[PDB]
């Protein structure tokens, strides 16, 4: 939705051939696609919502206990039995207590005792898996037209629905042609192995095999009037006291403990129909049909005026707000970036065709300036408005920043990050394959390791590598330890 | 959280059964076993780390057991 | 707790990650370390939303494992204790010696 | 016989009166007037601001959001004075009654 | 209990901040530090065990650190 | 991607017809038409050879 | 300060320890970190001032 | 007078609480720490200066610590 | 306080004379000299420390100067 200053905009430039670029869309941040002689676009995945949810298992968190019973036997006579043990509603445990002539038993010793009490859960947690083919990926696509109001405006764009039923969708941009989206909704987040529990008005996305390993009593989740709770012994606690009688009490509301146990699990919106944020999509952008607006217009013959001071985005990109004081309203904005002490055209536009649409309307021109001091000219002739700017940093700075950004992208996305901005490529595909193999091998080893334990194992691996005489083993241990330290320091985003 | 610091190992020991003695006696062992059986891949990594640090078999076993216990519990 | 008391070692109740008070029976308390309950989610680093973490009753009940229970009905009555009474039986006579 | 309450943690919590102040990236830390109020609990976070957020300068700006806090239920630890105890020793006679 | 098995280390990692990432990142470290500072006596026992099992200094340090981490966490 | 149902012929044009196909182990787009009206099914088959 | 003004590095200005507020031309504001201009001293151990 | 010369070094002392003892105990160290955080390059410069003058680890460490204590304080 | 962290060394130098340049140029040196003159014995102590920590003459003089500079400013 035309995000500028989001800090995660991830510029993507270039086209492989047949005019398409492969990009990966994530909830946090955009992608900015600026090809030659095509309108630039600031695309992102806005929200993913599951239309219909199937409840698979429902644990419970609170519990009320009623109808406490108790049967006892003399020591030698064996195990005590209540008729209500076979009732699935009741939960109970056998204990051994001492009996005697004061307890009514004729023979001294330790006698068996079982005390069965009713059980029902006041509140429940309601895990409900998502069918992977009832999703709805909503990609919002702005046009980056240089309008007056859209600088960071999050309500302006074109909406395209991406579902596994109809993945390829041509989003008709207004006056810019029809962009072609060939997407892959089936390879995002693997919702098959996720359960998406709901708690109470606060849902979360949880990995499938963990919700099956919660020490809470479950149900079938069959929307039945009277449920049959399994493993009810987890809530109710049976205290044998001084080994003379057994008393049963409920352990209490597990809401806080469950909230604690959900740390590291991405949250999710559940207002109205569920809407899954914090997801990624792999839409491939086919820009065959994207035309420009003003390719048929003329050049402006009059001057420009700055209406808001220029500012630098976190990614080094300047933004310019000019107003055209001239009579030929449909026009083009001449834009040359004069370098310091030389007229070298080193800075390039990020708005494909800076166009003034009306005399009254303002226009936002986005442009990447050179890393040095660089003037910028917005007009024609000697009365041309000249913006002076000093972008700070070095090209080595951008290289380091891009390397760190790509390392993070590979950390969250994994093998899929190799396909971000990947215009075709054959070496890139081989890198993706080898990364797939190594990432699967690493994920098998380091699954379920903590924030700090990953760093500890990485330090241990590095120390082992430094002190390994075998050159191959030493190099392997050092290399894997460094990346383990990185993953430990970036995990739990 | 609160549950991460149970009132166990303190100096107050009496005859009467403590609160959830039977249930709380084996919860740590049970969670370690569940994590280990749900992440079998880490077993070979723990073996690898123990084998390249334990000169003797006793040190290998001690380091392997400690790594097996610590990682699920730090989770 | 609430109608369920326990005997806990002193230095552990001072080390519970829950927000305390002075315990001065004051109408309006002043909770200290309130950050333990409320959780601040920065979302996508564009806005911050705050929500309560929920009832800590079950987590506290779990954290009380190994702590001897105690009766609190009416006036408190501490069971699970020991005493060191020394028995002086100088004056104990028998019933039927005569 | 008599118990002196020494410290009272709380277990549940309700949150109200959520506030929020923001500053542009370079302008520094954001301040709510309600930080000094002991009733409210809050944390500073950094969010991105821009012309869409009303800030004139792009970058990451500070943000603090303070919300009221009160505990619905509490746990009420209460130490026992060691000289208000009452040990009740029951002594039978073992007389051989029926 | 439930809190003893946090949803950390699983394969679901995204851009958005997880539930209680900032709070839950350091809870284990904090509880280990609190237990260690509240039971300083066990430090010398851990040192003793590490010293009579670690032939080299690296093994000594590994065993000492593992013993320091495991015992509060098994509590 | 192979096609288990040997010859998918529509017998009557009123009765809906079902086809069983074996997709490749990677993500694959299945096309059941001739032109741009072609119904396109993309399936991701999780697994390894 | 009063009739005098200076150019100071912004980070240094933020670093210098003094109670501060939002500067929103509001009478009776609330000063964050106001403990820097008050000192509490114990008369041995009897009392507090 | 100026705060540069506080009355902290004189031999006169007593049982009673001194004026602003609580703050003045750690005021200087807080200033040194905040200066070090503000300007981290001088850490590298002091490392180089200590490494090119200190033959023994004691010499290098004492020179590094003195040099990192002087610059924030002599400013 | 605030006077202990002066605005010295911040990269905002210009052609215009700064506020209290003449006094603040030498306040620190005056403080060091007056402290080293009112407390002569620390000169003996610093000479001893430099002699017993400084192998070479340059290391000795560096240590002695740093000791006679840090202590007046750490007061
Ligand atoms: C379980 O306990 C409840 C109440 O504790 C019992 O409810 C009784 O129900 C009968 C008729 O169904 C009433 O006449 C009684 O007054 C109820 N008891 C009360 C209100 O205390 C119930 O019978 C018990 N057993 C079962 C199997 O539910
Ligand atoms: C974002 O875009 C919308 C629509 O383009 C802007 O809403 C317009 O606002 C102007 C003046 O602010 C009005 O004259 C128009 O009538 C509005 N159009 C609508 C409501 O459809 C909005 O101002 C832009 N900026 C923000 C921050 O939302
Ligand atoms: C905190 O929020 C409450 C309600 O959310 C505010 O209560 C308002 O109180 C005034 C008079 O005191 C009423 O006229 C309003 O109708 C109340 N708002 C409601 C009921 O939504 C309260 O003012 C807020 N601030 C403080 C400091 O408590």
């Amino acid at each position: 939705m035309r995000c500028v200053g989001v800090g995660n905009r991830d510029f993507v430039e270039g086209l492989s051939g047949a005019t398409w670029v492969d990009v990966v869309l994530e909830h946090g941040g955009c992608v900015t696609t600026m090809a030659k002689n095509k309108p630039t676009l600031d695309i992102e995945l806005q929200k993913t919502e599951a239309t219909q949810l199937a409840t698979l298992r429902k644990l419970c968190i609170e519990g009320k206990i009623t109808n406490v019973t108790t049967d006892s036997r003399c020591p030698t006579q064996g195990e005590a039995i209540l008729p209500e043990e076979q009732d699935q509603n009741y939960v109970c445990k056998h204990t051994y207590v001492d009996r005697g002539w004061g307890n009514g038993c004729g023979l001294f010793g330790k006698g068996s005792l079982v005390t069965c009490a009713k059980f029902q859960c006041l509140e429940l947690i309601e895990g409900k898996v998502v069918q992977h083919e009832n999703l709805k990926y909503t990609v919002i696509i702005t046009v980056h037209t240089g309008d007056q109001h859209q600088v960071g405006n999050e309500t302006q764009g074109v909406t395209a629905e991406i579902t596994p039923q109809a993945s390829t969708v041509e989003a008709i941009l207004p006056e810019y042609g029809t962009l072609g989206l060939e997407c892959s909704p089936r390879t995002g987040l693997d919702f098959n192995e996720m359960i998406l529990l709901t708690m109470k008005n606060k849902a979360w996305m949880v990995h499938r095999q963990w919700f099956f390993d919660l020490p809470l009593p479950w149900t079938s989740g069959a929307t039945t009037e009277t449920p049959t709770w399994n493993k009810k012994e987890l809530l109710v606690t049976f205290k044998n006291a001084h080994a003379k009688k057994q008393e049963v009490v409920v352990l209490g509301s597990q809401e806080g403990a469950m909230h604690t146990a959900l740390t590291g699990a991405t949250e999710i919106q559940t207002s109205g129909g569920t809407s899954i944020f914090a997801g990624h999509l792999k839409c491939r952008l086919k820009m065959d049909k994207l035309e420009l607006k003003g390719m048929s217009y003329a050049m402006c013959s009059n001057a420009f005026v700055l209406k808001k001071e220029v500012s630098e985005t976190q990614h080094g990109t300047i933004l310019i707000k000019v107003e055209y004081k001239g009579e030929d309203a449909p026009c083009k904005i001449p834009f040359s970036t004069e370098d310091g002490q030389g007229k070298a055209h080193n800075g390039r536009l990020i708005t494909a065709n800076p166009v003034v649409t009306k005399k009254e309307e303002l226009v936002n021109i986005e442009a990447e300036p050179p890393f040095g001091e660089s003037n910028i000219i917005i007009g024609i002739g000697d009365k041309a408005l000249r913006i002076n700017w000093y972008k700070k940093g070095s090209s080595i700075g951008k290289m380091f920043e891009a390397t760190a950004r790509g390392a993070r992208r590979m950390a969250i996305l994994g093998d899929t990050a190799w396909d971000f901005g990947s215009v075709g490529g054959v070496l890139n595909s081989l890198g993706k394959m080898v990364h797939q193999i190594f990432g699967s091998a690493y994920t098998a080893l380091f699954s379920g390791v903590s924030w700090i334990m990953k760093i500890g194992i990485g330090v241990l691996l590095t120390w082992i590598g430094l002190n390994s005489k075998n050159t191959s083993m030493s190099f392997s241990c050092i290399v894997i330890g460094i990346i383990t330290l990185y993953l430990g320091a970036v995990v739990q985003a | 959280s609160v549950a991460l610091a149970p009132h166990v190992g303190m100096g107050l020991d009496t005859r009467a059964q403590t609160w959830m003695s039977a249930e709380g006696a084996w919860r740590q062992i049970e969670k370690v076993e569940t994590w280990a059986f749900r992440h079998p891949g880490f077993t070979i990594l723990a073996l690898f780390l123990a084998h390249y640090i334990g000169t003797s078999l006793t040190q290998k076993v001690v380091i392997f057991i400690l790594l097996m216990l610590v990682t699920p519990s730090m989770t």
